[PDB]
């Protein structure tokens, strides 16, 4: 039952989504899941299932680099969440995102 | 009972355009990824391309210069448009339903369309008998059959008595004649007593011939 | 742009035996990979999601499992209804342009015992010799294993260049293959020669079904 990460933040960087979050307990892991955003009215009750960002299944800072290519021009959901190897943290706030940018 | 059904598809010559479509029954079309995908004679599954629920249109590599793909809402209906077709496109054509919900896989699929990008010309099946009791009975069972020849271009279908005769019935595939024309048997194997007290009736239908046959098999001595 | 590296292509196992699909993604997709089973003449049918999942009315003896980039599909008792081509499918992400990717697929028949074909022998209808061509058809039912050497002789003389050969599909129920071989000659031909024959081969045995024309 660990405390949950804070302070979520998206960026683009190159060719890349830089998704940014602050922990202040030292030698924790992180785990980044994404959603698609019309999966929360339209089955909405919990007919869904997240998904992991590619290859931020297990980082070691707070910050985590992935190519725009993982998504397509929608509206996603992000989230991230820690452990200590035994117990997990809360999940952290989900944040909207437009990949089109208009 | 959701099923989609997919139609276009047939003989295109090479350079010319063809419209898939691919009708939802059952479901909200627009509210799936859906996506085609294809398989050349004999090889895998080669994905086409995808559209999103918001509308967007993502490709294979090789698919996005030639090919496009879309729906009518008003019609529950997908659609792949094929420019410029290469013989290297002949395929059959499948439309199948992604879920993202939860699966993130492929949940439902056509029956697929066969496209043949060729110059040659449609050309309807020769049925020629293949008749038992002669040097065709081996321990009280005989075997007969039909023999589809000279045709073009896939596929044809044989049933034997209007799909009443299945069990022991061999439909071999097509091959490819050297004469570019395809070729094919369908074989039943009955009781050697059965001939007289039965009638045997392979039915061939070439759908794009607008070609159905109806050879009976009789026993030659 | 993603690649999946399916193995084996092919392999044969009798009924019981433990088969083992593997297949390895370019890079690291999560646990977005799927198996599908392909039966003879029909669509895919969904068998496993998220690496691990067995879809809805699939038989417990599938299963899945990851290791990093390596997927691994697994079938703890083959039955003879499993002679399928199998395929997997990666999902980088959302599936962008070239974000979906089949595996190359992998042909998978039962092992059987050995059996015997039934050898029949059709000469040409008389419909076909009015049309002027002559096919004699060489028909080899339920033998196993699959390869078997089919050639023509006629009057002694082998035939080469005029013969075509199809196969059936493994049978679901008894895992045996059926094959057809067509001879096809002008009608001046086959009435220029007499006695017309098939010969089959399969390990150390050689069966011959012939026919005298007229006789």
């Amino acid at each position: 039952e660990l405390p949950p990460p804070e302070n979520i933040e998206v960026s683009v960087q190159n060719q890349n989504y830089v998704l940014k979050w602050d922990y202040t307990y030292a030698n924790m892991t992180f785990q980044v899941q994404w959603l698609h955003a019309f999966l929360k009215r339209n089955p909405g009750n919990h007919l869904y299932k997240w998904k992991q960002i590619p290859d931020c299944e297990n980082v070691k800072t707070t910050q985590c680099v992935f190519p725009q290519n993982v998504f397509q021009k929608g509206i996603y959901l992000l989230r991230v969440q820690a452990s200590d190897g035994n117990n997990t943290s809360f999940w952290s706030e989900e944040i909207k995102f437009d990949t089109e940018i208009q | 009972e959701v099923q989609l059904v997919e139609s276009g598809g047939g003989l295109v010559q090479p350079g010319g355009s063809l419209r898939l479509s691919c009708a939802a029954s059952g479901f909200s079309l627009s509210s799936y990824y859906m996506t085609w995908v294809r398989q050349a004679p004999g090889k895998g599954l080669e994905w086409v391309s995808v559209i999103n629920v918001y509308g967007g249109t993502y490709y294979a590599s090789w698919a996005k210069g030639r090919f496009t793909i879309s729906r009518d809402n008003s019609k529950n209906t997908l659609y792949l448009q094929m420019n410029s077709l290469r013989a290297e496109d002949t395929a059959v054509y499948y439309c199948a339903r992604e879920d993202v919900a939860v699966y993130m896989a492929i949940d439902l699929w056509g029956q697929g369309t066969l496209v043949t990008v060729s110059s040659a010309s449609t050309k309807g099946p020769s049925v020629f008998p293949l008749a038992p009791s002669s040097k065709s009975t081996s321990g009280g069972t005989a075997a007969l059959g039909c023999l589809v020849k000279d045709y073009f271009p896939e596929p044809v279908t044989v049933s034997w008595n209007s799909g009443a005769l299945t069990s022991g019935v061999h439909t071999f595939p097509a091959v490819l004649q050297s004469s570019g024309l395809y070729s094919l048997s369908s074989v039943v194997t009955v009781p050697s007593s059965s001939l007289g007290t039965q009638t045997y009736i392979c039915n061939v239908n070439h759908k794009p011939s607008n070609t159905k046959v109806d050879k009976k098999v009789e026993p030659k001595s | 742009a993603i690649q999946m590296t399916q193995s084996p292509s092919s392999l044969s196992a009798s009924v019981g035996d433990r088969v083992t699909i593997t297949c390895q993604a370019s890079q690291s997709i999560s646990n977005q990979l799927s198996w599908y089973q392909q039966k003879p003449g029909k669509a895919p049918k969904l068998l496993i999601y998220d690496a691990s999942s067995l879809a809805s009315g699939v038989p417990s003896r599938f299963s899945g499992s990851r290791s990093g980039t390596k997927f691994t599909l697994t079938i703890s008792s083959l039955q003879p209804e499993d002679f399928a081509t199998y395929y997997c499918l990666g999902i980088y992400g959302d599936g962008a342009d070239d974000g979906i990717a089949f595996g190359g697929g992998t042909k998978v028949e039962i092992k059987r015992t050995v059996a015997a074909p039934s050898v029949f022998i059709f000469p040409p209808s008389d419909e076909q010799l009015k049309s002027g061509t002559a096919s004699v058809v060489c028909l080899l039912n339920n033998f196993y294993p699959r390869e078997a050497k089919v050639q023509w002789k006629v009057d002694n003389a082998l035939q080469s260049g005029n013969s075509q050969e199809s196969v059936t599909e493994q049978d679901s129920k008894d895992s045996t293959y059926s094959l057809s071989s067509t001879l096809t000659l002008s009608k001046a031909d086959y009435e220029k020669h007499k006695v017309y024959a098939c010969e089959v081969t399969q390990g150390t045995t050689s069966v011959t079904k012939s026919f005298n024309r007229g006789e």
